[PDB]
C-alpha cells in the first residue's frame, strides 16, 4: 500500500490591505491507495527410463 | 478641606496589550484606573452665591 498527494488547491489571496482578517482557501486530498501481486505456477510428470 | 472633603486613591492608571482580538494588524490596546472621593461632615464650609 502506498499514498499519492492528488493536488492542493489556493488557500488565500490578495486581501485589500485596509482589513484586519484574513481569509479560507481549499485544501486538497491524499488518496491513499494500494496494490496486490500476482502468482503463476505450472507442473508436468515425466517418465524414468525414457529419461535414461 | 482637610476636613471637608476625601479623596481615596486605590489604583493609578496601567495599560497593557489585550493578546486576543489582535489580529497582528488590529492592536487593541486596554487600560484604566480606580478610585475615588466623598465629603465629610458638609459644615466646614460653605458657598457664596449671587
Amino acid at each position: 500500500t502506498y499514498m499519492k498527494i492528488a493536488d492542493y488547491g489556493q488557500l488565500g489571496e490578495y486581501t485589500c490591505d485596509a482589513k484586519c482578517d484574513a481569509e479560507f482557501g481549499e485544501p486538497g486530498n491524499i488518496r491513499h491507495l494500494e496494490g496486490k501481486t500476482y502468482d503463476y505456477r505450472g507442473v508436468f510428470c515425466f517418465n524414468r527410463k525414457n529419461l535414461q | 478641606w482637610k476636613t471637608a472633603f476625601y479623596a481615596v486613591e486605590k489604583r493609578p492608571m496601567f495599560f497593557e496589550q489585550y493578546e486576543g482580538g489582535s489580529s497582528a494588524w488590529c492592536v487593541k490596546y486596554q487600560f484604566g484606573a480606580e478610585d475615588g472621593g466623598f465629603v465629610g461632615c458638609c459644615e466646614h464650609g460653605r458657598i457664596l452665591q449671587i
